[PDB]
């Protein structure tokens, strides 16, 4: 995240950390997700197409640092991997770009609630808050676009909605940008996500709930003046998740 | 306790 404020899983209880296993001994960091229920994390499928091998990621909850353990952290497994079939990446865009991963514990269970790891709320059929609406990200991604590293510490930071209309005109990312997205931007365009934040959640208040209204996709540069980031519309992928989620 | 969507503590 560009500026953003560093902060505590405390914070973003349902923020779960993706990493890979190497045939070496090193895990390195991969995306961001969000706890939907007990057994299933949300993130972006991106973050998988180069590799669908399952059984090399691991999941935390409960981390607000990237390689240093946090008390209350859980690992798991991935037990299923879904990512989504149309998805697609041109030139900028990536399209239909979200994925579902179920976690397994070593034990053969699924998220425990604890004052660090919860779950986010998912919108109701295409529902999102208006453009306007203060929304935050959060994500272990670079604080520079030109930095090489991520940072140790966890970051959230706040940008707003903009409307569909604003986001394709042609000085922005023109018909880049589908309904099945959505752009966020600071108004003085000063923080954003970039890479490293990829899967993680943009979270707004709807109807009284934090709702997680979209997963970090893709952008131009990080924090470039009239290149906002764009994200997977949540809202319009419920009945994908549906068709995929059960039981508890 | 149990899972309550969106709530911070
Ligand atoms: N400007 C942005 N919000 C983003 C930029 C990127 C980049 I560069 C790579 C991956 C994800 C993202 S989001």
């Amino acid at each position: 995240i560009i500026g953003g404020e560093f902060t505590t899983i405390e914070n973003q209880p349902w923020f779960a950390a993706i990493y890979r296993r190497h045939r070496g001994g090193s895990v390195t960091y991969v995306c961001g997700g969000s706890l939907m229920s007990p057994c299933w994390v949300i993130s972006a499928t991106h973050c998988f197409i180069d590799y669908p091998k399952k059984e090399d990621y691991i999941v935390y909850l409960g981390r607000s640092r990237l390689n240093s353990n946090t008390q209350g952290e859980m690992k798991f497994e991935v037990e299923n991997l879904i990512l989504h079939k149309d998805y697609s990446a041109d030139t900028l865009a990536h399209h239909n770009d979200i994925a579902l991963l179920k976690i397994r514990s070593k034990e053969g269970r699924c998220a425990q609630p604890s004052r660090t790891i919860q779950t986010i709320c998912l919108p109701s059929m295409y529902n999102d808050p208006q453009f306007g609406t203060s929304c935050e990200i959060t994500g272990f991604g670079k604080e520079a676009s030109t930095d090489y590293l991520y940072p140790e510490q966890l970051k959230m930071t706040v940008v707003k909605l903009i409307s569909h209309r604003e986001c394709q005109q042609p000085h922005y990312y023109g018909s880049e940008v589908t309904t099945k997205m959505l752009c966020a931007a600071d108004p003085q365009w000063k923080t954003d996500s970039c890479q490293g934040d990829s899967g993680g959640p943009l979270v707004c208040s709807l109807q009284g709930r934090m709702t997680l209204t979209g997963i970090v996709s893709w952008g131009r540069g990080c924090a470039l003046k009239d290149k906002p980031g764009v994200y997977t519309r949540v809202s319009h992928f419920l009945p994908w998740i549906r068709s995929h989620t059960k039981e508890e | 306790l149990k899972f309550q969507c969106g709530q911070k503590t």
